[PDB]
């Protein structure tokens, strides 16, 4: 697809859950880079 | 020509990107269906990943990015979760291959809460979870997210319902 007219990108803030932060989205692969790649588990709540 | 330079947890950088991920947790209106539970990483690794032309490719395109939005690039460091990590560490993010079920339309997806990210590690809503063990929320099996640099330019807000 290509970003709204006039605009390089679309962030989608979640305007219900207040706690929950935004997403974004571009549409040129050239606009990120994967600078660092992490390696985890999610940890068992205790 | 991907390089990968992993970081010493006694180093600041390691700490202050793992402290960037445990921060950004929240708990998910899917009661953790996608992502798992939890509310804290163990983190394993961080790897810092180098590749000349695909740094040279973000950079052109940063400042054509800045030269048309009052010269603010409006960079930010946000997350990306994908099975095909691999593919985009060494080929780079492609738009030919956007998400197309995305709620702000078929584009390159990316999270400030890296357990949004995290709901996608293993496919979309969790697909059917760790290749192992077949469980979305698997303790055993190793995970992997991007923490990216991101060129927004002049980002269009659009308020989500969510
Ligand atoms: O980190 C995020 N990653 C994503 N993805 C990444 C992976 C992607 C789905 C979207 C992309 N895609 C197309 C070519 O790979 C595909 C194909 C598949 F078979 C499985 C699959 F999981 C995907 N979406 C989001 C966020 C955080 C913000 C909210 C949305
Ligand atoms: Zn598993």
């Amino acid at each position: 697809a290509h970003s709204p007219p006039g605009h390089h990108s679309v962030t989608g803030r979640p305007s219900v859950n207040g706690l929950a932060l935004a997403e974004y989205v571009i549409y040129r692969g050239e606009q990120a880079y994967p600078e660092y790649l992490i390696t985890y588990q999610i940890m068992r709540p205790e | 020509g991907t390089i990968l330079i992993d970081l010493s947890p006694d180093d600041k950088e390691f700490q202050s990107v793992e402290e960037e991920m445990q921060s950004t947790v929240r708990e998910h209106r899917d009661g953790g269906h996608a992502g798992g539970i939890f509310n804290r990483y163990n983190i394993l690794k961080i790897q810092k990943v180098c590749n000349k032309k695909l740094w040279e490719r973000y950079t052109h395109r940063r400042k054509e990015v800045s030269e048309e939005n009052h010269n603010h690039a409006n960079e930010r460091m946000l997350f990306h979760g994908s099975p095909f990590v691999n593919a985009i560490i060494h080929k780079g993010f492609d738009e030919r291959h956007a998400y197309i079920g995305g709620m702000f339309g078929a584009g390159i997806y990316f999270a400030e809460n890296s357990s949004k990210s995290n709901q996608y590690v293993y496919g979309i809503g969790g697909g059917t979870g760790c290749p192992v063990h077949k469980d979305r929320s698997c303790y055993i099996c190793h995970r992997q997210l991007l923490f990216c640099r991101v060129t927004l330019g002049k980002s269009f807000l659009q308020f989500s319902a969510m």
